[PDB]
């Protein structure tokens, strides 16, 4: 639902690169540049930016 | 409580003539019967202006003691 | 082998022999009418039953999409070169693997078998 | 131990509660069993 | 122009893109529900004969027009409202909308006078209403209107919810009606037996089938083997088979040349007239068409009391019960005539060898049962039953002289309640008639997962019973090529019998075959009534829905026409198919629902039809008008069903087949749109399907369905009875192609994991799996579980009623060791409060005729917290309760995961971080799965996954595992690998995480695909140790929900009798299942009467009291000697 | 215990890297194909042209499917064959068969060589179509 606070696999805190990694991509920052600008380097972290799904702002849609 | 037949399969269950040898009889009693028609009436009713079940139980209540009581025997089960 | 009907009440027409005449006729039952009897063979029965598959096959078949076209076979009617082949698929034959050939030339729906 | 004359049903035994017991669900409201059912059926037309 | 090969890829998932945006997924769900609504629903009313009543004035009624409103909810007061699908499966309510008729009512007095009157939208009962559909409050709303409705967006509707529970109606798999089949039966009498369901146009009174069949030659005999074998025809309402040629005379054909003519169209042919000739001889007696039909009548349902009654019946049963499709007229004699020569014909070829013979498993020769269809069935009787009251409602009213009500007539009740509970409860039919009604044809739609919720949607259930084992059913035919998924399907008693759609494939909902027979009509087509025997021998016969209308001379012409026409959406609709079968000189048209079909490109001279124009205009989908149906109005690409395949010559791929190479095949007449939409919903989120062994494929997609994830976007309104939420669910980092179309991505199901496929301490051997502590400390495969409690207060009875309420361990009668404290004072717990086994969340007390106790206790096992407590009124009015209870589950020991490629295992061990091995760079497997789970199983695309995801996760694009893709190779794959300072074939150094020490082979790990299942241990683990017991046997409960005790069956029996350990074997089945005494007369063996509070011990029967034996036996042998006792029987257990 | 700590320092895996072959094994395997897809030709040319005298005991249907299944069996068997021996000492695949632990040398050349014939009920895959197999395919289509 939304960006984990930590990398699975080694514990690097990403929860903070979810709006910049948008405001990358919003740049024409292709998936990977943008992920280098992070300084995420171990696929590990990649992986957790590169296939997050919010669907937070989903269920933000639905009034409380 | 009762048991109703169910319908034939092979030759032995019809009679010698097609109709079936073993037929459900009417063993409800007269008071329950009319008692079960009224239910059916009223629910007939309720849906007519969707009425939601629980009136329609309360109904059936009310229905059971009016007819237990005798007072209205003269009157129609409808009304 | 061949069938007849009997011209007055069109049943089927079964043999019948007369001793006075010692004739093979064709009587039909509900009618009494009579025939002479031409060919003389009340019937055959072919266990072999060796039908040629030719006679079987419909030049329309030229026309399906899904048959394979050879254009090695050239047609012995009018030389067309393209022609379809398939096997015949026919049971009671008890072995079927040959090829026959249709010229898919339209409006000669030559048939043969290599 | 058995005679032919006892194969004819003369007598029908009736099986204990415990054979043939209510079982409660969905409230105080007992629902018979199949052979309780039966027996009624039984009951009524001998009766009858 | 023309698409090149290297724009193809695009070109054509372009197409694909458009199909999907247009149709969606659920399109044969809607579109049956909404033939049947607008089109069935009227059909039937005008359909019904008008009712006539005369008992003297004469009333007359009939039913011109149907309305339908929108989904509306009574509130108790009476007022009406809107009902929202939501509001529906909160309050348990049924979304059907009300249902009105225009009725008109004309009485003649006998006056010469007519008064007519119109009863304009007379209410006649509700419509259940599919959801999204054309009728559906949520049908033409954006997006954001259904979120402002608390309805998913994502939700493709296409079930009904009745009661609050959304079903789903399963297409049912019959075979096609109205058509000649002929098959062989070894055992059977008959060498050959052609039959034919026919059933009338609309879908009338139910199908009527006749067999014709052929003798076999196993009777030996010098009259019987001489003649041969013999035909009979077992027509309906027939206790015995008739003759077929008694048949023939019984419609108007006495002579045998007439006969012949209607059977054998070329008398040239010697080998079919001798067929014939036994048949001849049976029926020779028969010389007159009344005889006939005496014969006939003499086998009728009924005696005949005269001859008279017995022909009046026999041509009652030819004209209409005998092949109805073919007519129900009295003029229609020569039609079926024809039709059942046919049927004779079709049966000599057969027995001829000339004819091959019908496959049941082709699915051209099957039927997809549809909601549609199915409630169109629903509806025909039960709209029946509303005239039949209505006809003895007004008859007692007419009756007494006085005119009737029209409203009071009508019984709502019969259409409403008759449409739910079938719905409802899935027992197809009537619920008095539940013996032969088809069950299992509703189920409650699946939310586990959405790819699961989609493929409950797209299931097909096959005519072969479950119970019943046969393999040719179960088998993958080869007509399930693009129309079924050939890897999904359920594994146990259900293989191949359930099945899933294809991709795009999609089932024809009907329409009137008027429009093509009046074009044949107008083409050069001569009908069969006008036509002599003699011609029919040339021509080929046209046969539209089964029915023979006719002969063509020209059928190359014809049908070049016809696939015009079709193309252009001229006169033929797209859903139609056209088969000419040339060798068997027959043109087959069809037109009926349930006609399974799928969308393919066109191809004229080894070209696509398809130009990049249509691409480029497809391109621009939006803000352009142009659409999937575009290219089906251009010609480019039409829909073919499974009969028309096998006519079509169709090529897999424009790139290579319709090329230039060496000569294989230069007539194509279609093309694939992709071949991987051979797979469905389930089969086509697995990545690279073509390198895994199939089983693994079909195992996959049943683990798919149990995958956690978010089943819906709106997850937290619902309050299902469970449901299963992933804290981080992941789009795979290697996707495919159909995945954009499954919203796979919008709501995944699983986690992008660093997979290590390594034997590190035996704790992952035989599919055990050894998981990341860590890496679920912080979340990793972290779910959630849901469970909803729903209570009902109702009051039946003279002083019965239910309350909520808290109950006093002294006021109320029953009670348990539970606890009642968290309890508010309104008998209801509060949100927010922590709940553990053995509490108590809703306080229910029922009146003691002081009060029972009915409350409800939380399950032991669970332990969550209190989420949302819904309070509100049920469908009947009652006060109406749902509690949510929230439950963290933590990935634990023993909980399921698995790959997309079927291999499935449960977690053998957590361990830390550091004890976990590590690479160079300090990164540890989040699981590490064993290595010999690989080889047996051949898993390839599991590696070519974890390769390519490696690559994805280096590179930041998401990988493409779209089966058939020549552009992804693990060669291509590999070189992009080692870009990345990464070996080429995946493999790492991995240090030891106890000692440190680089592992001596290098580990294959990389980022996979895993979804956590919904089993999970602490739902499975289960003790027992003296709980309750059952009443009937005494013996403890069954259900892990009920603390019952594990069986211990009759293997289990005999494999301690192979032991030898006969206490235990004592203990199991004596000790610790129902230890019982009895007390048994020593002269007789039956149980004598105890009175131990006495100490008095009896037997009736033997009038003796002293000599009475104690016996200890099982309960259940206890029982077993009663019951047996029941049936007369005397078992005497004798001590000596 | 003691192999199962000892594992812990050599280790075990299984990747794609065991799964390939030596581009001389994978001409070698493709060259066997080939050699087998004119094999089966030529027996098919046999039957069309009658040349094909029916084995004793079997039919001519019969006689061609042994032909048939046996080249293409061989095929297998050789193609197996070749990929087995391209496999190291250190293939991972070729470890877990040797010692018996999972897998069978069937599985090594299906993963590698060639998965092989599908069979249905002990044959070919029928003619579920009208005389061919798919639509894909000409009718009379016997080719592997
Ligand atoms: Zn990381
Ligand atoms: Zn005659
Ligand atoms: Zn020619
Ligand atoms: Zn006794």
């Amino acid at each position: 639902m939304i960006i984990p606070v930590r990398c699975f696999t080694c514990g690097k805190i990403v929860g903070n690169k979810w709006e910049a990694y948008l405001g990358l991509l919003q740049a024409e920052y292709t998936e990977g540049d943008a992920l280098d600008a992070l300084g995420l380097k171990r696929y590990c972290c990649r992986r957790m930016l590169l296939a997050h799904v919010d669907l937070i702002e989903k269920l933000l849609n639905y009034a409380p | 409580l009762s048991t109703m037949i169910g319908k034939g399969t092979g030759a032995a269950s019809f009679d010698e003539f097609g109709n079936s040898k073993y037929q459900n009889r009417r063993t409800m009693s007269s008071s329950d019967r009319a008692m079960m028609n009224a239910f059916k009436e009223i629910t007939t009713m309720a849906d007519r202006i969707n009425l939601p079940r629980n009136i329609v139980d309360r109904t059936n209540n009310l229905f059971k003691q009016v007819y237990e009581q005798k007072s209205l025997k003269g009157r129609a089960n409808d009304a | 082998v061949g069938i007849r009907f009997c011209q007055e009440c069109n049943n089927m027409l079964y043999p019948k022999e007369d001793k006075e005449n010692r004739i093979l006729l064709y009587a039909c039952r509900n009618c009494d009418y009579q025939q002479e009897a031409d060919n003389s063979c009340i019937y055959v029965n072919k266990i072999t039953h060796e039908v040629d598959e030719l006679t079987q096959i419909i030049a329309d078949v030229s026309q399906d999409p899904t048959l394979p076209r050879t254009e090695d076979h050239p047609c012995q009617k009018c030389g067309h070169k393209e022609a379809v082949f398939f096997q015949s698929h026919s049971a009671r034959a008890e072995d079927a693997m040959r090829l026959y050939y249709v010229c898919t030339a339209p409006h000669c729906g030559h048939r043969w078998t290599e | 131990y058995a005679r032919p004359e006892w194969m004819i049903v003369t007598v029908l035994p009736v099986p204990p509660l415990s054979v043939r017991p209510a079982v409660v669900m969905q409230g105080s409201a007992r629902n018979q069993d199949d052979l309780t059912h039966k027996l009624a059926d039984i009951v009524k037309i001998n009766n009858q | 122009d023309e698409i090149t090969p290297d724009l193809w890829q695009e070109a054509c998932w372009i197409v694909i893109s458009s199909y999907f945006d247009e149709k969606g997924l659920v399109r044969q769900q809607l579109d049956s529900f909404d033939e049947f609504i607008q089109m069935s629903v009227q059909r039937i009313v005008e359909d019904a004969p008008p009712i006539d009543l005369q008992a003297p004035p004469r009333y007359l009624l009939k039913f011109e027009q149907i309305y339908l409103s929108k989904p509306t909810h009574w509130e108790r007061d009476g007022a009406p409202s809107p009902m929202m699908p939501n509001e529906a499966r909160l309050r348990n309510l049924t979304y059907s909308a009300p249902l009105y008729v225009d009725i008109t009512k004309t009485v003649i007095k006998e006056g010469e006078e007519q008064l007519q009157t119109q009863h304009q939208k007379t209410f006649i009962g509700k419509i259940p209403i599919m959801l999204r559909s054309t009728y559906c409050l949520l049908n033409g709303l954006t997006d954001r209107d259904l979120c402002e409705l608390n309805e998913c967006p994502l939700d493709p509707g296409g079930y009904f919810i009745i009661n609050g529970s959304e079903k789903v109606l399963i297409a049912q798999e019959k075979m096609a009606t109205n058509t000649v089949y002929v098959f062989a039966k070894k055992d059977s009498k008959y060498a050959y037996t052609g039959e034919c369901r026919s059933c009338l146009e609309n879908s009338s009174r139910p199908t009527s089938t006749i067999w014709v069949s052929m003798l076999a030659r196993g009777g030996q005999g010098a009259k019987k083997s001489a003649i041969g074998q013999r035909i009979v025809a077992t027509l309906p309402y027939i206790k015995q088979e008739v003759p077929i040629i008694i048949v023939f005379r019984a419609l108007g054909f006495v002579s045998d040349r007439d006969i012949l003519e209607h059977i054998i169209y070329d008398f040239e042919d010697p080998e079919m007239m001798e067929m014939v000739k036994p048949s001849l001889d049976e029926a020779f007696v028969i010389q007159e068409q009344n005889v006939a039909l005496n014969f006939i009548g003499s086998r009728g349902a009924k005696p005949g009391v005269t001859k008279e009654k017995r022909i009046k019946y026999a041509k009652e049963v030819l004209q209409k019960e005998m092949l109805p499709h073919v007519g129900v007229s009295d003029f229609c004699e020569t039609k079926k005539a024809y039709f059942l020569g046919y049927m004779v014909h079709r049966l000599l070829l057969a027995a001829l060898g000339r004819r091959e013979l019908d496959d049941r498993d082709h699915y051209g020769n099957k039927r997809l049962d549809l909601a549609g269809p199915l409630l169109a069935f629903l509806f025909r009787g039960m709209f029946k039953n509303l005239l039949k009251e209505v006809r003895i409602y007004a008859q007692k009213f007419i009756d007494r002289g006085k005119d009737f009500n029209l409203e009071l007539a009508i019984k709502t009740r019969i259409i409403s309640d008759g449409l739910k509970y079938s719905l409802a409860t899935g027992n197809w039919g009537d619920q008095k008639k539940a013996h032969q009604a088809r069950a299992g044809v509703s189920q409650v739609l699946n939310r586990l997962t959405f790819a699961s919720t989609l493929s409950h949607l797209r299931r097909l259930n096959s005519p072969i019973g479950r119970d019943g084992k046969l393999a040719k059913p179960r088998q993958l035919h080869n007509t399930l090529w693009g129309m079924v998924c050939p890897a999904e399907t359920p594994e146990g008693h259900a293989v191949g019998l359930v099945k899933n759609l294809a991709l795009m494939a999609y089932i024809s909902v009907g329409s009137q075959p008027s429009p093509i027979l009046e074009f044949l009509e107008e083409w050069s087509m001569e009908n069969l009534e006008e036509i002599s025997p003699a011609a029919i021998a040339d021509a080929t016969k046209i046969f539209v829905n089964g029915c023979w209308v006719g002969i063509h001379k020209d059928p190359e012409q014809l049908m070049n026409t016809l696939r015009k026409l079709r193309r252009q959406m001229d006169i033929i609709v797209s859903e139609v198919s056209m088969i000419r079968d040339i060798r068997e000189r027959e043109i087959r048209i069809y037109t009926d629902a349930g006609r399974i079909c799928r969308p393919l490109l066109i191809v004229e001279k080894q070209k696509l039809l398809l130009k990049k124009r249509h691409i480029d205009q497809l391109k621009e989908r939006e803000y352009n008008n142009y659409s999937w149906q575009d290219l089906v109005a251009s010609g480019v690409v039409e829909y073919i069903d499974t009969l028309e395949e096998e006519t079509v010559m169709l090529a897999m791929t424009p790139d290579d087949l319709q090329e230039k190479e060496v000569a294989y095949c230069s007539t194509y007449t279609h093309c694939e749109i992709h071949p991987s939409m051979i797979l469905g919903v389930c089969a086509s989120i697995i990545p690279f399907p073509d390198h895994n062994q199939s089983p693994r494929n079909t195992y996959q997609s049943a683990m798919g369905k149990q995958a956690m994830g978010v089943y819906i976007t709106n997850f937290h309104v619902r309050m299902d009875t469970l449901a299963h939420v992933l804290y981080y669910p992941q789009k795979p980092l290697v996707t495919t192609r159909s995945m954009e179309y499954l919203r796979f991505r919008e709501l995944p199901a699983g986690i992008n994991s660093i997979v290590a496929i390594a034997s590190y301490t035996g704790y992952n051997q035989e599919d055990s799996v050894i998981m990341n502590r860590s890496a679920v400390d912080r979340g990793f495969f972290r779910s959630v579980f849901y469970r909803s409690y729903k209570e009902q207060e109702s009051k039946k009875g003279f002083d019965q009623e239910e309350v909520f309420e808290k109950p006093t361990r002294e006021t109320c009668q029953g009670m348990r060791h539970a606890i009642y404290d968290k309890l508010d004072d309104d008998g209801l717990i509060a949100p927010g409060v922590r709940v553990s086994g053995d509490d108590v969340i809703i306080g229910k007390t029922v009146t003691l005729p002081t009060k029972r106790d009915c409350s409800t206790f939380l399950r032991t096992s669970e332990t969550g917290i209190v989420d949302q407590v819904m309070v509100t009124l049920n469908q009947e009015g009652y006060k109406f309760c749902k509690i949510r209870v929230r439950s963290v589950r933590i990935p634990q020991i023993g909980d399921k995961f698995a790959s997309r490629h079927g291999q499935k295992g449960t977690c053998g061990i957590q361990y830390r971080q550091e004890d976990m091995p590590f690479t160079c760079e300090g990164i540890t497997p989040d699981i590490i799965i064993n290595p010999h789970a690989i080889p047996s199983r051949m898993t390839i695309g599991h590696l070519i996954e974890c390769l390519q995801g490696k690559v994805s996760a280096n590179k930041g694009e998401i990988g493409d595992a779209t089966p058939f893709n020549d552009a992804v190779n693990v060669q291509k794959i590999s070189n992009l690998l080692s870009d990345y300072g990464y070996h080429l074939r995946g493999n790492e150094v991995l240090y030891n995480g106890f000692t440190g020490r680089k592992i001596t082979s290098q580990i294959f790990i990389g980022p996979t695909y895993y979804q956590r299942l919904k089993h999970m241990v602490d739902d499975k683990i289960h003790s027992r140790a003296r709980g309750p017991i059952q009443i009937l046997n005494r013996q403890p409960m069954e259900g892990r929900s009920r603390d019952g005790g594990l069986r211990f069956g009759e293997m289990e029996r005999d494999c301690q009798i192979a032991h030898g350990a006969a206490q235990f074997l004592r203990e199991r089945l004596f000790e610790a299942s129902d230890p019982y005494q009895v007390h048994v007369c020593n002269l007789c063996g039956i149980m004598a009467i105890a009175n131990t509070r006495t100490h008095t011990y009896e037997c009736r029967g033997c009038r003796n009291k002293t000599q009475i034996s104690l016996v200890r036996m099982p309960y259940a042998c206890k029982l077993l000697f009663q019951e047996l006792m029941s049936m007369s029987i005397a078992p005497r257990m004798m001590s000596v | 215990t003691v192999i199962n700590n000892w594992l812990l320092i050599e280790g075990h895996t299984i990747g794609i890297g065991d799964s390939i072959a030596d581009s001389k094994t994978y001409q070698d395997i493709q060259n066997t194909i080939k050699k087998a897809k004119q094999d089966v030709i030529e027996v098919i040319e046999k039957a069309h042209n009658n040349e094909l005298e029916p084995t004793p005991g079997n039919t001519l249907r019969q006689t061609f499917e042994n032909q048939v299944n046996r080249i293409l069996n061989d095929a297998r068997d050789k193609t197996g064959s070749s990929a087995q021996k391209s496999l190291s000492e250190y293939n991972n695949f070729k470890s877990m068969v040797v010692s018996g632990a999972k897998g069978s040398k069937i599985n090594i050349s299906q993963v590698i060589a060639v998965v092989g014939q599908q069979n249905v009920e002990g044959k070919r895959i029928p003619f579920g179509f009208k005389h061919r197999t798919l639509p894909h395919f000409i009718k009379d289509d016997y080719g592997p």
